[PDB]
């Protein structure tokens, strides 16, 4: 594997420093590092493909060095060696892709391929440099048994969920209580009602939770909260709970009332903001808890007043509601996240390839289901296969 | 400073080419594919039947392959082992290319 | 063109690995390729703007050496350095900005300044290094013919567009049938909305369909699929299609039936996801179709069997709807996306010194216009331009 | 300072470059930096820690240098090496908690701690090297004096705000007219609302108006401006301005007319768009203002009239609306945004170690609070630390 | 590529200066280009074919040279040869064939076949020659990119397109006023039709206006444009718009009246011309505009009078219009024309081999369909395809 | 005027035959014609444009000769050449547009600009080549 990295920042930069113009001097220190590989393969026969519309490319070698020394790069030296080059971009591509499809539960955080089996051999390993490459950086600090990390705009942590829980209702859906809401990738938006605007509630004020429960602990995570659930505050028809018929939501926004956030680790309290709306930081959680609660209007002008009668029919329904972005936030576990394409790379490749479902993967690598069940093999199939697919995306775009 | 390896050769299929899949440095690429060639281009039929092997107008006249044998040695001029020789292996290459 | 990069990443990896301390072998390699440059020019003059509110100021050249002699630089060695260094910034601004307002129809594409089309000059190409600017690792790539590409976040593929269709209507508008849309940047929200609740349609349910033509394609997108259209969910008094009227629309949401999003390439699905909500992959397209239906309740409650009667008026309006945003992808020409500054570097200088409006941009460099008929010269200038910003901002932010 | 950093792109350029395989020629120019470090430490003696839950750990040197020889790195090599880059890693972290503490008030934007006291020492600073990583890049250039900046993407600028204005009211809050809003990072949307339908307003039209101060100017930011507030669309039961009662909001909206937003620095217009919805350029500005006006339609369809009587109650509450959102900006001053983790590296490290509220810094580095009252003083401590925990995530996330 | 046309001029410049008897100098220059070509030939092997009624024939070389101080070519010397260049010619037109139907959409611009695929090789560069075949002359501009461009008689630019608009109707069709065209090829005929003549106009004058969209721009065109539609002069049935009935169009025609046309490149005039019949000249345009009146003759003698009564019924249908037929143009994208067999040489390959529709071109190769939707990929392909036919019919017509 | 002519099918039947990877053969006769060309120039300045919308571009002229060496065309060879091509194209095209445009009555048949009447010039006369267009 490591070897793989290599085979790249080698030829970017390498198609990259090497160009008409510049001294020898700007490349010896990377000059030989190239060479030394042409060695180590010269000779050596491969193979891959075998799955799907996958085709089955043999590659054999026999190339020279580059002894040309001369203080400026002349054109005809680029040219001479771009052509070079272009066997072995062809190549990756042909390699990446072939361990891009492979799974195994038996243990899939290792080489699979006929192809990269034969890579982790010794007589290889005389090529690893220059691993900047923030995934490698993480590869490797994994497989020596460590602390890792990673950087997300908008990670998607949630699956999709979008429910309701009615914790009062009757057959004709006209006095219900309860929340809905919409867990979805790095948002939470969730809305509680009471259609009788707690009329005959406790110190007038109705009390909601909404527990989100992280399959991946998150920290330093910047955090957007705000009051309102928009998604919510709209009519609408819903389904009911067995699926017998359809109820009816007229919401009317109030003020969430004493709003507590909580974020915390194995049960216990990491962060809390009471009220605070805006941009707060959650540390390190595995689980979010919201409260709120929905308070009566003690006063109420006229035109409110007649909203909230004291008698059925409720034909205004008092909703009190929070939404919650994570921005950002590291992980000690790959995710997909808003920015990069590591998810859409792979799942691209098998798709392209029209690669058959396998055992470790959902069919179609739907990342809801795979978040919803994310196993040890799933999470170390997706960082092999992550990290591969940055390492192509070094080369190929 | 090409391969160092010196070479190894057995008994393949001329020896002397080969050299061209893995030399890079054009010059020096053309001269191995031409002198690997020039076969003494066999067929000739002139004035009225003879079978004269003729060669290359290029050589003939065109001369230039001189012109590029020469070109190819113009850029020959590097490191490896003591200097005792270097210095006394272009210096003999230069009298050739005046 | 090239050319200009390295004039840069000279500087950058210059006035960084060059301070009072650092040892002098991490810059043996460095301070060679530099001098080589001063070298080259020397001599040379150069003529920098001449259009609208830009300064026509004068170059000449004759500057010193450095001093491999010492060891470990002494605080005197920088200040000589940024001493000249200071010439090299406060000229490179003058010469991206001034290649950075030109156009050209014909030959669009190539160096137009005075100051440039000297610099793709043969005598020049000795200064070319470190070509790891994703933007440079693209150019060159393009002037070769291969499969470029580049890395967005909400990218910006829609231009700005905010209509209805009214499939059925009739003057009163008081029984519409159709959709409304925005979409713009690299979101669209659709509504499909039936007055009547699909009473006397087939099946009760009444089909909406919402078609998008990119201008370029888009390769692996990680996009956000979800229900309903949160900006068509409230009431709105809206302009007839004739301008001559204003109709009401009073929607009461109903969840999307048998959604079906497509993702096309020339004509061919490339994806296509049924009713999956979260995030999904479309790996190639050029065209998004969304297809989803209104299905009339087959049981209601008594509150929701009022909101829709047999006959009119009809009061409450059925209105399912759609939301999918471009988390990120990859494109092969430029565009402008949410997290990169091309787009307001070019504008933003441009607007700064007054420009002109040009043969090829329009007015303002405005995205819409520009998205909505982007040509080939457009692209190729945009190509351009948004290189040079990204050259000048490896050095001025 | 400057040391400090050395001291990473030393370890990551390092515990990145230096793997079982590589030849000696890839890390030549690095083997040395390295070692020149270690003679410069070994025999002085550190200390760090004290504040709150912040352990107190002592420091001794007197490590072995590194052979300069092997051509090919024996597996032996690397391990004898991880040994010794493992007491300055976990040395490094214990150094950056510390100076990300103390807080000063006049020059509080330089060194505090025991530790970094001692490194701005004289002798120390033959350790400097590569300065690419944007942060430092930006500290030195404003040590001396210069144009500084930083890129973000969806920044923070806006303190949160939510709030109204009811330009005309009464008792009842049965006739208003007035606009609410919501600033908060780096999006802004405000509604403009009147009872009447400007039933008596000259050219039955009501101007609104919605003023944003920035508390740092923003350059080359790209905006999106689209026309209503989602947010403000939906009915609302709102307490009164002095608290002692609610009224009701129940909004039907129409499209903003005659629309202009003007981004201003000091004043002066810098740019200016009228009814231009989409993307566009704000190139340098400190304020930002948005006109727009609810135009009673002179049309009306029955169903529409029906809406806006000719005298009061009015049931149906005309409102226009906008939203902006700063997709990406520069600013010469940190700031918190949707990707970078600085603001909560630091709060997290603060939140971890118990660290007491401090002289500078508000009571959890609450974000909020910070930007509304942005000093010269926090914005140099924020700088400090940013910078700081900047240089700590090249080697622990 | 570029290597294929070689080939070629290479054969032709030779079946051709190659007889019996031609004195020896002239082909000097001739005879040393062709052996290089064998000498890097025999040895390597070709696979042709593969797919739909393609046969499969294999290939291998091993031919001697050719003699050099001879004087006058004897026949002799003729037959030995041309024995030679019939396996080439039998051999190329089995190459050509083969890659004259593949097709690829992520990189269909370049090579496919295994044929092909092995030419583009380095050890084969050793053949390119007199590129002065128009068509290769523009494939490598292209290539290198820069102002490209061919030369084409009666182009086809114009998807066909035969309709009408019925600007005021109503179901007996008895007294409309709109406009009939037909776009096909390099011509364009439109007409405007008022069967009141004017009567109830402001003015007494009818405005008419067509517009035309071309896919490509198209440069140095020279133009027939001529007043009246010959096509639409007669009388026809048609069918009605919603195709459930049929209406009669019983033309009597005037002369266009105020007769602008206006060739426009991204909305701006380039060429505008007032009523100017015979030959003009339009030198850059994407879109054509022809705006003509019908004015009722306000002086008509009494069979003129009879045909234009003040109420219905109308049974003479006023009737203006004009003709456009671009005679020749420069378009910087390979089109089909009127002299150039490059389509139909395509076209009839694919039919011949029954080869199997693709996934790039539409099936058949159908010109409207292609040149409707002419997306990069197809052009791509089509010049790819195009420039093959051209090197082929060099040798095979 | 033939002057002009020349300086073109010199170009084409130039960039034309000179690719990357050929033989010398092709163009022997080519090169020297080629060359003696640069020679003739070298030394004399030029003026174009000057009316209308036409800008006046000023040239200049010192370009090397050719490698009169190889056989097979090493793409460096291309390269240092087509960079002195692409300054005769964009100077010829600034030349043909500014003969293209200046009308005469009198002696019409004749040139005009300061740019070909100074090309008409006897000491030029040494390059006709290949008129078969
Ligand atoms: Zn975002």
């Amino acid at each position: 594997m490591d070897v793989l990295y290599s085979l790249s920042k080698t030829l970017k930069d390498a198609r990259d420093k090497i160009v008409e113009g510049t001294l020898y001097s700007n490349v010896s220190d990377l000059i030989q590092q190239f060479n030394q590989m042409i060695i180590t393969m010269n000779g050596n026969e491969f193979q891959t493909g075998g799955i799907g519309n996958l085709p089955i490319r043999n590659w054999n070698f026999d190339f020279g060095l580059l002894g040309t020394t001369l203080l400026n790069l002349d054109a005809n030296y680029v040219e001479t060696a771009r052509n070079t080059i272009d066997y072995f971009v062809d190549f990756v591509d042909n390699v990446c892709m072939d361990e891009m499809v492979r799974e195994s539960q038996r243990n899939g955080i290792a080489p699979q391929s006929d192809s990269l089996r034969k890579l982790s051999g010794l007589k290889f390993k005389r090529i690893n440099f220059d691993n900047s490459s923030e995934y490698i950086e993480n590869w490797n600090l994994q497989n020596r048994r460590q602390r890792t990390g990673f950087t997300f705009h908008k990670p998607n942590i949630f699956p999709y969920s979008a429910s309701f829980t009615l914790n009062r209702s009757q057959p004709a859906h006209d006095n219900l209580m309860g929340t809905m809401w919409l867990n979805a990738g790095s948002e939470i938006q969730v809305a509680g009602f009471d259609y009788s605007c707690a009329i005959n509630a406790p110190a007038n004020t109705q009390q909601f939770e909404h527990i989100v429960q992280l399959r991946r602990v998150l920290t330093t995570a910047t955090i957007t909260l705000l009051p309102d659930a928009e998604r919510f505050s709209f009519p609408r028809v819903i389904n009911s709970a067995d699926g017998a018929t359809t109820w009816y939501f007229n919401p009317v926004i109030l003020r969430p009332n004493n709003v507590e956030v909580e974020f915390l680790l194995n049960g216990q309290i990491i962060n809390t903001y009471q009220a605070r709306f805006g941009t707060i930081i959650a540390r390190n959680f595995d689980t979010i808890r919201l409260s709120f609660q929905l308070m009566r209007p003690p006063n109420m002008t006229p035109a409110v007043a007649a909203l909230f009668p004291n008698a059925q029919p409720f034909e205004h329904h008092a909703t009190v509601g929070l939404t919650l972005r994570i921005e950002s936030a590291v992980c000690e576990s790959v995710l997909a996240d808003a920015s990069e394409t590591m998810l859409a790379n792979v799942t691209s490749v098998r798709q392209e390839y029209a690669i058959p479902v396998g055992p470790v993967f959902p069919p179609g690598m739907n990342w809801t289901d795979l978040i919803t069940n994310y196993s040890p093999s799933r999470e170390d199939n997706l960082q092999r296969v992550f990290t591969v697919a940055s390492i192509r995306s070094m080369l190929v775009k | 400073g090409m391969q160092r390896m010196h070479y190894r050769n057995g008994d393949p299929q001329t020896p002397f080419q080969i050299a061209e899949q893995q030399i890079q440095n054009f010059q020096v690429a053309n001269w191995l594919h031409f002198v690997n060639n020039n076969q003494f281009r066999q067929v000739v039929i002139d004035g009225v039947l003879n079978q004269v092997l003729n060669d290359n107008i290029r050589n003939g006249h065109v001369i230039n392959q001189l012109m590029e044998a020469l070109m190819q040695l113009s850029r020959q001029q590097f490191p490896t082992m003591p200097v005792d020789y270097k210095r006394s292996i272009q210096r003999g290459i230069l009298l050739l290319s005046n």
